[PDB]
RNA sequence: CGCAAGGCUGAAAAAUUGACGGAAGGGCACCACCAGGGGUGGAGCCUGCGCGCGCGCUACACUGACAGAGCCAGCGAGUACUCCCUUGGCCGAGAGGCCCGGGUAAACUCUGUCGUGCUGAGGAAUCCCUAGUAAGCGCAAGUCAUCAGCUUGCGUUGAUUACGUCCCUGCCCUUUGUACACACCGCCCGUCGCUACUACCGAU
């Protein structure tokens, strides 16, 4: 999912559910950043269905990536070929024969293919001291600007 | 919780804080105020009151009476 | 331990990217860069908790020597709308005297 | 008055520092006076340390009236511990709802020396100043969902300590009709605590127990008919407030009087309600990998 | 000290004796005899003085200039003005140390925070 | 009144907390219910057990108060999600 | 490793100090009286608690609508914040980026223009409230629990009526102690227990 109003530590994101009975369902995961901030479901939303309130660790950006990692169970397929060599058998292909015969390109996609990142050196603003702070602390740490 | 509480009535502990007197220090006995070797040891006790009462007379007078 | 291990053990595993389609929104701020940040804001906030508990702890009745040579912080109801909390210091210019002016200007 | 208040507050956390460097101290001056008595041949460290020895000899009695329990540690309640009745006032958030109103009456009457506010337009500093300029020994802050509470604030004063708490499961007072329910007695309440043994959990008892009026001692184990009961599990301190009648020498007929709660603690800070920059004690520590599991308290 | 160490008169006056030099503030802790041993000090007394005690809460700027400024007598110490430099402060008068009341030094103060009241 | 008052008055009027009867009295009371009383008497006292509205019914119609028990029905579904 | 670790068995007292009251006299209380104010409860929306219930929110006209003029706050600054999703077209071998369409206050004060017109302020009950309190108003934040169907701050405007009494409803306590002078009061009452002694009754 992705953020989409984002205060001090409750976040609100959109596009992960499509209902509020999926997230009443997935009340109180654990959901995570792709930085690395934790946080939790905590609340569906109303007024956008399948927007939800998580609560995270400290402030994350617009930017971020809100994933939610859940373990699917996959079954295995029940096939048995026998390989009657001295009758005849039948012999499955394989995915690149399949492929390369009946004409269908493998899928790639543009996002997953990896790339390189050109990261701009993080500089922060100074430090903002509120006026009325600025303006009660003493005379021997008072802030001198011209 | 219930229980807790039926246990803890009949076989009677409470945990809350008992009021003490205010002057359990200096009367530690509790003295009702209306009608009314070892020699070694009290001469030292008595030696430490007198002591006592000397510099508790200097430092009220070195704070000038606040304390 | 280290020579226990194939090269395809020592292989780097590769960072991926922000997507194409969410590009415009900026880099996607991986643990590296959430450091950074988070070391930002718990230095500017060790800072402001320190102004606030000088701020708190002041004596109404102070008396340092600079305050007869430095204009104070005010308020903003005697300073007026250019307020900040800062004490405006000197840019070193200073109001100066006729017979200098004098000889400033038969120059120019 | 508040030049003293903020000079007793940094004159107590630097008695506290100093405790801090003198039981790390103290804690070798025990095994020299255990070992003096006992005659176990004790580390060397300890005994060629020569001001060690040296003030052993002046600090010989403070260890031992500690283990006999005869003086109080130097803490925020034992300076007015059984000797004042402390008075505490409740309030609520800014624009109360009705049914927060009554809460807030209702968890008055649990307290006998309690009283109530209404908070209105009243600044939070200036109601702080208030209650350090009348004294108040606690200020317990409501607050609600919608007409349905969900934290209190206990804040001790002059300096004292907050308890946040969230609170859950709140079956109120006004929600059963007057032919059920009464005009509750406001006699001193008898306290339980169940469950309650790390020192954590001691300080959470000892913030608790010290708003309620010191119980005379002379007759308490029989006399008085009425009992709050605070009993923790799994950190979530679960409250009952009870009136009973020994209806044998053997047997109880308790009946339940006040509102009921499992308060959770989410925060404990050494400095009042004021300060949001106070040194926290404890917090809840969600959003760690073991702190769900890991029990306080 | 030379008392037995489990003597009632002996843990007494040892609460005494640190009770009234915690509340004169020479002492920091009130829970060591030790600290009467080696902490009790003529250091102690003279940094109880009234400049050096006003020198850090910051009246003057420094003990030189507080002595000149209770000698010059802008001081008072709770109600009564203090021309005496020897004056020793305790711990619940450093609440009560201030400034005098048609005090030039209070004028200066109140014009460099601009809230010069003439009134 | 009080709860305490009229828990007392209740156990008084059902004669499980009164003054100590003589031999003489209890022949009396040998001579001339209260565990059915005395269920109400702890299901009353104890009014938190179930829920209840306090200003009572909107519309009196007249034709010829407990609405829920949030515990046991709390433990009741409980059991049923655990089987 | 040793002890714990062998079932006259089969679920649901203490008291010379104790058990329960009554009468008189005090103290206190917006869970009391008295004087007023305000909710909820009527219509709609919805969190929550168990179709129902309240808690908030909205609409409901003299306190009016329209147009002007003037004049007021406080808390708030993490290279951080953005309300959707789409019809087209640009540059795009392809993924995208563009362009154009569709869905520091409120209040207040002053001056004019029109005039009650589905254009109707909540019953019984029940609850709360005594000074910067009730009530109106907006602005900001979203702080490891709770909270966007809202929460918590912050400023602004700011009343009526009590501020007495235990008469009603209650709650607490005196009738033992806890200090001494003046001064005042003057053996509160019942039903039983327990103990000591005295004699009685009748079986063994």
């Amino acid at each position: 999912g992705t953020p989409w109003k984002i205060f001090k530590n409750t976040a609100f994101i959109k596009d992960m559910f499509n209902s509020s009975l999926e997230i009443a369902k997935f009340e109180g995961a654990a959901i995570r950043t792709v930085s690395g901030i934790r946080g939790q479901i905590k609340r569906a939303l109303s007024k956008p269905e399948g927007y939800f309130r998580a609560t995270f660790e400290d402030k994350i950006l617009l930017s971020d990536i809100v994933i939610l990692k859940a373990w699917y169970p996959v079954k295995p397929k029940q096939f048995y070929n026998p390989a009657t060599n001295l009758i005849g058998w039948q012999s499955m292909r394989l995915t690149g024969e399949i492929r390369r015969a009946e004409n269908i390109p493998t899928p790639q996609n543009p996002n997953s293919t990896y790339r390189k990142i050109e990261r701009p050196e993080r500089h922060f603003n100074p430090l903002r001291v509120p006026k009325n702070l600025a303006a009660e602390l003493p005379f021997k740490s008072q802030i001198v600007q011209t | 919780i219930e229980e807790l509480i039926k246990r803890r009535i009949l076989a009677g502990e409470f945990d809350e804080v008992l009021r003490r007197r205010p002057d359990m220090f200096g009367n530690p006995h509790g003295v009702r105020r209306g009608l009314v070797a070892d020699e070694k040891l009290r001469r030292d006790e008595e030696e430490i009151k007198r002591m006592w009462k000397e510099i508790s007379a200097k430092l009220d007078a070195l704070s000038s009476w606040h304390y | 331990m280290s020579s226990l291990r194939h090269a395809i053990q020592r292989r780097a595993h590769k960072e991926r990217a922000q997507p194409l389609e969410r590009q415009r929104l900026g880099i996607l701020e991986k643990k590296k860069d959430y450091r950074l940040r988070a070391r930002d804001y718990k230095k500017k906030q060790a800072v402001l908790k320190s102004l606030r508990q000088k701020a708190a702890e002041r004596n109404e009745d102070e008396f340092y020597f600079g305050m007869m040579s430095r204009k104070g912080p005010g308020s903003a109801l005697t300073r007026g709308k250019g307020f900040t909390g800062t004490v405006d210091g000197d840019r070193g210019n200073k109001a100066l005297s006729v017979e200098t002016v004098r000889l400033l200007k038969t120059q120019d | 008055m508040l030049r003293k208040q903020a000079r007793q507050r940094r004159d107590y956390l630097y008695r506290r520092a100093l405790l801090l460097r003198d039981a790390e101290i103290a804690e070798k001056r025990a095994k020299l006076r255990a070992a003096l008595a006992s005659g176990k041949p004790l580390d060397p460290k300890i005994a060629n340390d020569k001001e060690l020895r040296k003030d052993f000899d002046y600090d010989v009695s403070r260890d031992i009236a500690k283990e006999q329990g005869e003086i109080d540690i130097d803490d925020e309640y034992s300076e007015l511990s059984g000797i004042v009745d402390p008075r505490v006032l409740v309030t609520t958030s800014r624009d109360p709802s009705s049914r927060l109103m009554a809460f807030s009456k209702e968890i008055r009457l649990m307290f006998p020396t309690a009283i109530r506010l209404n908070r209105g337009n009243l600044i939070l500093p200036d109601l702080v100043m208030s209650a350090q300029r009348e004294r108040l020994s606690d200020i317990i802050l409501l607050h609600e969902h919608r007409g349905t509470p969900t934290a209190i604030t206990i804040s001790h004063f002059p300096h004292g300590p907050t308890l946040m708490a969230s609170l859950h499961n709140v079956v109120l007072r006004a929600d059963i009709p007057k032919s059920i329910k009464g005009t509750v007695s406001e006699s001193y309440p008898h306290l339980i605590f169940e469950g309650f043994r790390t020192p954590l959990g001691q300080r959470v008892v000892k913030i608790l127990k010290h708003l309620f009026p010191p119980r005379d001692p002379t007759n308490n184990a029989k006399s008085g008919n009425r009992v709050i009961t605070f009993v923790n599990q799994d950190d979530c301190i679960e409250v009952r407030h009870h009136v009973y009648v020994r209806t044998n020498y053997n047997s109880v007929e308790l009946s339940e009087v006040g509102p009921r709660f499992t308060m959770r603690p989410f925060s404990i800070t050494m400095g009042t309600l004021e300060n949001k920059d106070a040194d926290v004690e404890w917090h809840l520590s969600q959003y760690t990998r073991t702190g769900r599991k890991k029990n306080y308290f | 000290s030379l008392l037995p160490p489990d003597n009632e008169v002996r843990r007494k006056h040892e609460t005494l004796l640190l009770d009234k030099l915690y509340d004169m503030g020479i002492l920091s802790t009130k829970a060591k005899l030790s600290a009467v041993e080696h902490n009790v000090t003529v250091s102690a007394f003279a940094r109880r003085r009234l400049p050096v005690v006003m020198t850090r809460l910051r009246m003057a700027e420094t003990v030189q200039a507080a002595t000149k400024l209770i000698e010059q007598g802008h001081v008072r110490v709770g109600v009564e003005e203090v021309r005496d430099p020897a004056f020793l402060v305790t711990r619940n008068m450093e609440d009560f140390v201030t400034w005098t009341v048609g005090s030039k030094i209070k004028q200066n103060i109140m014009k460099y925070r601009d809230k010069l009241d003439d009134f | 009144g009080s709860q305490l008052k009229r828990l007392k008055a209740s156990l008084r009027e059902q004669g499980l907390i009164g003054p100590q009867k003589s031999k003489k009295q209890k022949r009396q009371n040998a001579n001339d219910q209260k565990a059915e009383a005395l269920k109400s008497i702890r299901e009353q006292f104890n009014p938190f057990q179930f829920k209840t509205n306090a200003r009572g019914p909107k519309f009196e119609v007249t034709t010829n108060v407990i609405k829920g028990r949030p515990e046991l029905s709390r433990a009741r579904s409980e059991e049923k999600r655990r089987q």
